[PDB]
């Protein structure tokens, strides 16, 4: 209504395209560089019909839209934070315990420790790793002996779990193990999904019957042969997949032998590990989400230094994202300051490198800044400009080192810079090419080839080839006195004699003489 | 069995979307690091924007590390670093790519006027498509319950709808969401259903959007491109050399902005990839995804939304698009200040020694090593670098018959660049022939011209047979001569006539040449007396040849000797009996039409030599006493100031209307200004007394000043009138006239007051000069942009129709005839004769045969003539239909270039057009070409009927006229404002005036007729050239009117789809091939449509041509959406690609290659 009626009725056709008119007759926050092109495009060119395409098309900023979603405060207190931190540690512990439940994680760590000793106290390493192995070798025997039907035998197993929980492993280790377990489960559900896909769909066996049957042993062929011997209409199709199901069951039993665990529970421990993963990850996200403010507030100080506001607060978010990982609620120190340093270090270790087009090392950045900080006083604590010799004297570095440092400063300049302000100048337009050769130079080089190719004609074969092969022309790889002396029987001095005689010949022709210059 | 897989000859170029895999095909690696060059070694990083393994090696043949150096390994890559060691120019052509994590929207197909990705999907641009991909309002992707298919949901709406149903309508948000949206879209099935629904019981209340999108949707699907490619997943990288960082002088590198861009996009992209592996907070990752969007959009095309700054420059960064959106320097060139050279011929120019030496450097070298002298090539360089006497003679050899073409700064028309034969001159200035000094519009104020050396063999022949000045005798605009003698020479030949009585006169008779001995040997004068001599005339008739005719005529000394110069033919004596003024050129023209080129050319050199010599002999000067004031000056001024005095006294005592006494006293001074002007002219004109035999007689003043004015040579009435008469009414900055004209004159003193008044005139004179000079070219660009594609082709077609040419007669109430507007015109068909027979069918009205159109008396003043307005040609122009008017005398050579020559001639005299029921001036010319409706358009009767009022002001309304007769009515709308011209009941014809006001060309063409509208445009555009007094042929106006009526609009039912306004090119060629194909009922009847220069030029086949003038960001985009291809006939687009021009010296080339592209 308002915009549509005002625009159309006014512009008929405003003669000289009065741009500075209806743009004031438009709502919302003005002075934008977005709404501009959307009016210059309609007015002319495709007139009449373009003015009907406009209204039907009418029937913004990164940072402002970022603060919008950050607007969801959900701020915390000492109570709130510690609560989140408690859930983090809670999630983590269940994961490790779920890992400790895994016997192959202990046995692999054992296997890899023997690898370590086969090539941080070495005796201390031999100490704890001995403790683990000891509890293992005592727990392992209480398995097949079956004494204490996994009640007290279970006690030594969980004691072995605690012993494993004593170990403070490296991040790469825990991730490798956990990844390995999920890969194992991937093979497990691979076989389970294979049996299901083969028996349920290919053999027309209802999902009700498959869940009622397979859920039992899942490994022994006691369920498969009982499914075939059920004399159901979907039982006769199983014969066409007997080898497949058998092959899948045999491989799953193989996994039982690999983990040394009950297949009807590997899902259970893996389940609880996954749960903990979601729990801890969740809390850490809530953590990074909550202290999201702290990032921007401290990143505002580092603004404008060869990197935009969005980039700064982004590294501060990854800077904050790391801080939340290394922190415990069982610490007198609060999160408000501990995170701040990690964020400061995060973006400052980004402004250092990914800022200028040319590379630069951190010590360079610190040295350069120190120079400026020192120079701002020398011209103010005296009265005249800071001389390079004296300024270098006020520093540990000599002087020439400082000179070379200034040759790394600035982006530097971009070619698209106007210079003489012609119609229209650009610095990069004055830049001459030097890698190209003058057509004059190229022409002479060709005539030079002709010159030499024609001069070696007025020579003998045992002299032309000699001159040609020695200085390596028209044959790429040039040879020496020996490699030419061998192919011509007489060695060294003889061939050099001829080589000098050919040079003697070229003392009257003027062609190569003028070609010299 | 061809199928060659190399870089051979191409017949066309195609433009279309690029698949992510399409980009991968160009990829010679993947940029993965924002790193550019090393901080210390100044060496290309591993996988940065300037890799050596990816793109190309720095040095020519040596690899990065240095394991391989010389030409030994030009095909094998290095062991330590995969560096293909070939050239360094490889670094100038290699592509490369970056592969982003989450998808990114292409800024062009996103926000470029019509949202392509939106209109294709039917969805709002900066409204819905923004809030849906900036992570704000999630969108749907097809649902079989509750939710439609493309509605927009908030987080709250999303989870609510998900809780109700969910897991069966999944619909993401952001970039990849629009991807699944564009991907899921079925162009095929929608193209069917859209055709079904948008045709069912709907009038003109829907057909708009209906026809639009269905044509668009049909286009894209047939284009070949999959809408998947709209938003890219793989963004390709520009070759390093096209955006280098080259060390300037003493450090301080200089880079392009793209490095800033590419470095930002990579950094933002990698952080995105790194975050898609670490903890992924939805707010953090989504923001980084929006930042990648920012980075990519900025690199492709800044525009547009804030402009990414940085780079320390407060100025924005030059993105890719901005580097191709909106001059051609050349080798073998030079320039210098020009100077007149009287001793030259008409095909010769003075080219400086040192200038010509450095210009033909490559030719001197070759000829030197050719002859001997130089042992080798480098010997020659050292030989000419040490300008060694002998070298100059060899220079005299190479420039012998090697034409060099000259050029001046403001090149308005074809005669801006003309070829000459190089003449060595000891000097550092360039000399020019004083005849072609007018074609260039060049003066010797310090003006400087450029020179070019036709290197190519045929490029020399192009220069000799076309651009050579001797072939440009006549003006391309008007048939009259262009190299006609100017100021100095013309006063020369005027002084060679001008019969003066007695004074060493007497009628001592002889025989031509002997008189020359008489003039040098004194005794007799030269401007006497008259005197008689024997004139041996030569004339031809019927069987041509020559017929002598010796006689005894009464010429003068000047006329006798001047007769020697005159060529073999010609009427003789009578051409010299007159004088030297305008006939000075008239003589030259007639000689050309009755003789030919060469006799006319040499005649010009001779008439040039004659004028200068005898003018120098004459010695006309300008002392202060040459500009005599009339004695009645002070008398007339007092009388005028007496009259105006009486009027002011009347205004004092009421009586006369004081409101406009200003106007009437101005007439008094204006009359007063004319009185002095007439008095000064009548006095300075005749005067003199002489003393013939018995004394007492009168001729015309030999007052030098007068002689110059009575013989062209920059001397007009107004200027003279200011010299001795008075500067009349002067303008005031207000625009009003001062009521106290400058009574004094330049001969006299000028008061400080009246000069401070005249200063305004000069300021607004120069300033107005400055505007119309640039505004002239501003018009020419539009003229050419629309016309520079049509060339006279298919020889000479049939057809007889064409505008009935008749003498432009304002003589209805003012008397002003002009009947030369038919000559070199091809006849329509035997245009009658008060009796029988006479004129043939296709016979072009000769220069001598139009003079035969006076032997048929003043009776015959109407002839039908073939014009470019008509001509049933297809994509060109019939040679017959055109004419002949060139510097050449015959009809236009087949495959010329009518358009550019037409535009040039029209926009050339724009320099002498004053901008403002009469607009007048250059602006008036513009409006007629733009075909704009007047501020008060008149109205016409569409169908002939009986006039009656249609409900007196019953709407709305505003009067209503309804001319109904025979069958069916019409209701025109009169807005009360402005009266009428036909009472009720009266009958009208098909297109009668019922507003008696300004006519609209749109209505005229639409109703009156094509011949009518073209006749209107030509006769109305000429009317603004009459007043300015600039002669320009009607053909060229007709030529631009030709493709000014290029397209039309079809109204019925055919293979073409109705509402579409298509050009009569495809229309006629398709309607001719449908009457005899299957049925004429599968085709409709079309209707010519008037569109202005710009609106017409806007439409053109080549997408490359369009990207020249109009908004490249738009044209390249839309031409990309549909798989379009230029192939490849236009002039402009075939120039930027840098190949043979499909006309003139080419044409033959294009025709052969045009037919060649018929096998497949
Ligand atoms: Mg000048
Ligand atoms: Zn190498
Ligand atoms: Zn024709």
């Amino acid at each position: 209504q308002s915009q549509l009626k005002l625009l159309v009725t006014r512009g008929k056709e405003q003669g000289y395209l009065t741009y500075a008119e209806v743009n004031d007759h438009l709502p919302e926050d003005i002075v934008d560089s977005d709404q501009i092109e959307d009016i210059i495009q309609m007015i002319n060119d495709m007139g009449i019909q373009v003015m009907e395409e406009a209204p039907d098309a009418d029937d913004t900023d990164p940072v402002r839209m970022y603060m919008r979603e950050m607007g969801t405060v959900e701020l915390l207190t000492r109570e709130g934070e510690i609560d989140i931190a408690k859930r983090i540690e809670d999630g983590i512990n269940q994961v490790q315990c779920s890992v400790a439940e895994y016997p192959e994680a202990i046995t692999y760590l054992l296997e890899q420790y023997d690898r370590v000793e086969a090539e941080i106290d070495p005796e201390l390493a031999r100490e704890k790793f001995a403790e683990l192995r000891a509890q293992y070798v005592v727990t392992r025997d209480t398995i097949k002996a079956k004494g204490r039907s996994h009640a007290t035998a279970q006690e030594e197993i969980l004691k072995l779990s605690e012993v494993f929980k004593q170990f403070r492993l490296v991040p790469k280790q825990f991730d490798y193990l956990v990844n390995s377990m999920r890969v194992m489960m991937d093979r497990v559900r691979t076989q389970e999904r294979l049996i299901m896909k083969l028996c349920v769909e290919q053999c027309k066996m209802p999902k009700k019957n498959f869940i009622t049957l397979f859920t039992g042993n899942e490994t022994s062929d006691t369920w498969f042969n009982a499914a075939i011997a059920m004399n159901k209409p979907w039982s006769e199709k199983l014969h066409d997949v007997s080898e497949e199901v058998h092959r899948a069951l045999q491989k799953l039993q193989q996994i039982e032998e690999e983990t040394g665990l009950t297949i009807e529970q590997v899902k259970d421990i893996n389940r609880r590990m996954s749960i903990g993963e979601a729990k801890a990850r969740r809390a850490k996200k809530e953590m990074v989400e909550a202290n999201l403010r702290l990032v921007i507030s401290i990143a505002k100080k580092y603004t404008n230094r060869g990197l935009q506001f969005l980039d700064l607060i982004q590294e501060g978010n990854i800077g904050l994202m790391k801080a939340v990982d290394k922190f415990e609620y069982r610490r007198g120190y609060k999160f408000s300051t501990y995170a701040t340093w990690w964020i400061r270090q995060a973006i400052t270790r980004s402004i250092a490198d990914q800022a200028r087009t040319i590379r630069i090392p951190v010590h360079m950045i610190e040295t350069i800044n120190k120079l400026n900080r020192i120079s701002r006083q020398m011209l103010q604590e005296m009265g005249r400009e800071p001389t390079p010799e004296e300024l270098a004297e006020r520093m540990l570095m000599p002087e020439d080192k400082i000179r070379k440092v200034l040759k790394i400063a600035k982006e530097p300049i971009s070619m698209e810079t106007p210079i003489g302000d012609d119609e229209d100048s650009h610095l990069g337009d004055f830049i001459e090419d030097t890698t190209l050769e003058l057509p004059l130079d190229s022409a002479t080089t060709e005539s030079l080839r002709a010159a030499t190719h024609d001069v070696l004609a007025g020579l003998t074969a045992r002299e032309a080839k000699v001159l040609r092969m020695r200085f390596g022309i028209d044959m790429n790889t040039d040879y020496t006195l020996e490699e030419v002396g061998k192919q011509f029987d007489v060695t060294r001095e003889r061939i050099r004699q001829i080589e000098a005689k050919a040079l003697r010949k070229l003392r009257h022709p003027s062609r190569s003489e003028v070609l010299r210059s | 069995l061809k199928a060659q897989t190399k870089t051979e000859e191409f017949d066309a170029i195609k433009i279309a979307l690029a698949s992510p895999d399409m980009i991968r095909s160009w990829s010679f690696g993947e940029v993965k690091k924002p790193e550019t060059i090393n901080y210390r070694t100044f060496k290309p990083e591993r996988d940065g924007l300037f890799c050596a393994r990816i793109f190309g090696p720095v040095k020519d043949y040596e690899c990065l590390c240095g394991k391989y150096k010389r030409l030994k390994h030009r095909g094998v890559i290095c062991e330590k670093c995969g560096v293909e060691v070939t050239q360094t120019k490889v670094r100038r052509e290699r592509m490369g790519h970056i592969e982003l994590a989450s998808p990114t929207a292409h800024i062009w197909f996103l926000k470029s006027l019509p949202s392509r990705i939106g209109l294709l999907l039917d969805m709002p641009l900066r409204d819905i498509e923004r809030v849906l991909y900036f992570e704000s309002y999630v969108v749907i992707e097809g649902g079989m319950t509750n939710l439609e298919r493309q509605q927009i949901l908030t987080e709250e709406q999303y989870l609510d709808a998900l809780e109700e149903f969910g897991d069966e309508f999944d619909a993401k948000m952001g970039a990849e969401a629009i991807q699944a949206l564009l991907k899921s879209m079925d162009l095929e099935q929608e193209c069917e259903q859209l055709r079904e629904e948008l045709n069912e019981t709907n009038s003109e209340t829907k057909r708009k959007k209906l026809t639009k999108r269905i044509k668009l949707l049909e286009a894209f699907v047939q284009s070949g491109n999959k809408p998947e490619w709209m938003i890219l997943t793989v963004l390709p990288v520009l070759p390093p050399d096209l955006r280098p960082l080259v060390p300037l002088d003493g450090g301080r590198f200089a880079t392009s902005d793209l490095n800033d861009l590419y470095r930002r996009v990579i950094n933002r992209n990698n952080r995105l990839k790194r975050l898609l592996d670490l903890a992924a907070p939805d707010i953090i990752v989504r923001n980084e995804k929006r930042m990648l969007q920012e980075a990519v959009d900025a690199l492709l095309d800044n525009g547009r939304r804030g402009r990414a700054i940085t780079g320390s420059n407060k100025r924005p960064l030059k993105s890719l698009a901005d580097m191709i959106k909106g001059g051609k320097r050349v080798d073998y060139s030079g320039r210098s200040v020009i100077t007149v050279g009287p001793y030259l011929r008409l095909h010769q120019c003075g080219l400086p020694k040192k200038m010509a030496l450095e210009l033909f450097k490559p030719f001197i070298y070759g000829k030197l090593e050719l002859r001997g002298l130089a042992t080798t090539i480098k010997a020659a360089k050292k030989m000419v670098e040490r300008e060694e006497a002998v070298v100059w003679d060899i220079l005299d050899e190479v420039i012998r018959e090697h034409p060099v073409l000259l050029n001046r700064a403001p090149t308005l028309h074809r005669l801006g660049i003309q070829a000459f034969e190089p003449v060595l001159i000891e000097g550092k200035a360039i000399q020019l022939h004083p005849l072609v000094c007018a074609a260039y519009n060049a003066d010797f104020d310090g003006d400087q011209m450029a020179v070019h050396v036709p290197l190519t063999l045929e490029a020399q022949l192009e220069a000799r047979a076309l651009m050579m000045s001797t072939n440009n005798i006549l003006s391309p605009a008007n048939g009259e001569p262009i190299i006609v003698p100017s100021q100095d020479v013309v006063l020369g030949l005027y002084y060679m006539t001008r019969d003066c009585v007695n004074a060493k006169g007497e009628g001592m008779v002889l025989t031509g040449p002997k008189e020359a001995e008489r003039l040098y040997r004194s005794g007799l004068a030269s401007l006497h007396a008259r005197v008689k001599v024997r004139i041996t005339e030569y004339e031809k008739d019927a069987n041509g040849e020559l017929v002598a005719k010796t006689s005894l005529k009464d010429t003068t000394v000047g006329r006798a000797i001047l007769w020697m110069i005159v060529p073999k033919g010609l009427p003789y004596s009578i051409v010299n009996q007159a004088l030297g003024k305008k006939a000075i050129s008239k003589m030259l023209n007639t000689c050309y039409r009755i003789l030919g080129l060469k006799p006319t050319v040499i005649f010009a050199d001779q008439i040039m030599y004659t004028g200068f010599a005898y003018a120098a002999r004459s010695g006309a000067s300008v002392g202060i006493d040459d500009m005599v004031i009339p004695e009645k000056k002070h008398e007339i001024i007092s009388e005028a100031e007496a009259e105006v005095a009486e009027i002011q006294e009347q205004f004092q005592s009421g009586l006369v209307t004081a409101g406009e006494r200003y106007n009437k006293v101005i007439d008094i001074w204006a009359a007063a200004n004319d009185r002095v002007s007439k008095a000064m002219m009548d006095n300075l004109q005749t005067e003199t007394v002489i003393n013939r035999d018995g004394q007492e007689e009168k001729q015309v003043s030999f007052n030098s000043i007068y002689m110059m004015a009575d013989s062209g040579a920059r001397g007009s009435a107004a200027q003279i009138r200011q010299l001795a008469g008075m500067r009349g009414l002067m303008a005031k900055p207000d625009g009003s006239i001062i009521e106290t004209p400058i009574t004094a004159n330049f001969r006299e003193g000028l008061n400080v007051l009246q000069y401070f008044i005249s200063t305004h005139g000069a300021r607004k004179g120069l300033a107005d000069t400055a505007l119309k000079t640039a505004n002239s070219g501003y018009l020419t660009r539009r003229l050419v942009d629309v016309a520079q594609d049509l060339v006279v082709t298919e020889d000479d077609c049939g057809t007889h129709e064409g505008i009935m040419m008749t003498p432009v007669i304002e003589g209805g109430d003012v008397k002003e005839p002009l009947r030369d507007r038919v000559l070199g015109r091809v006849t329509a068909e035997d245009v009658l004769k008060p009796g029988t027979a006479d004129i043939l069918v296709p016979r072009n009205t000769l220069l001598h045969e139009q003079w035969c159109d006076l032997l048929e008396e003043n009776s015959v003043d109407a002839v039908k003539v073939r014009s470019v307005v008509s001509c049933d040609t297809d994509f060109g122009v019939c040679a017959h239909c055109y004419g002949r008017d060139l510097a050449r005398g015959h009809i236009i050579n087949k495959g010329e270039a009518i358009g550019v020559i037409a535009a040039q001639s029209i926009g050339e005299p724009g320099t002498q057009l004053t901008m403002r029921d009469i607009t007048g001036g250059l602006p008036r010319v513009a409006d007629l070409f733009e075909a704009r409706r007047p501020k008060e358009p008149a109205i016409l009767a569409e169908i002939s009927g009986i006039v009656s009022f249609g409900k007196e002001t019953k709407g709305k309304r505003r009067l209503v006229i309804t001319p109904v007769d025979g069958s069916d009515p019409y209701e025109e709308m009169i807005p009360k404002w402005r009266q009428l011209n036909v009472f009720e009941g009266e009958r009208v014809e098909r297109g009668d005036v019922i507003s008696d006001g300004p006519e609209a060309p749109h209505d005229i063409l639409r109703l009156r007729g094509v011949h009518a509208v073209t006749r209107y445009i030509v006769n109305e555009v000429q009317d603004v050239y009459r007043l300015q007094g600039v002669k320009i042929n009607d053909k060229h106006i007709e030529v631009i009117v030709r493709q000014m009526l290029r397209k039309a609009t079809i109204v019925n039912a055919g293979s073409s789809d109705f509402l579409e306004g298509e050009q009569v090119e495809y229309s006629r060629v398709k309607i001719a091939n449908r009457e005899l194909e299957a049925n004429g009922k599968v085709g409709a009847t079309y209707s010519r449509d008037l569109l202005g220069i710009t609106k017409a030029s806007l439409a053109t086949e080549s997408f490359i041509s369009a990207a020249s003038f109009q908004e490249t960001t738009r044209v390249l985009t839309e031409a990309a959406v549909a798989g379009k291809r230029d192939e490849l006939r236009g002039l402009k687009e075939n120039v930027i690609v840098g190949r043979l021009i499909p006309a003139g010296t080419g044409y033959a080339y294009h025709q052969d290659r045009m037919r060649r592209r018929a096998a497949g």
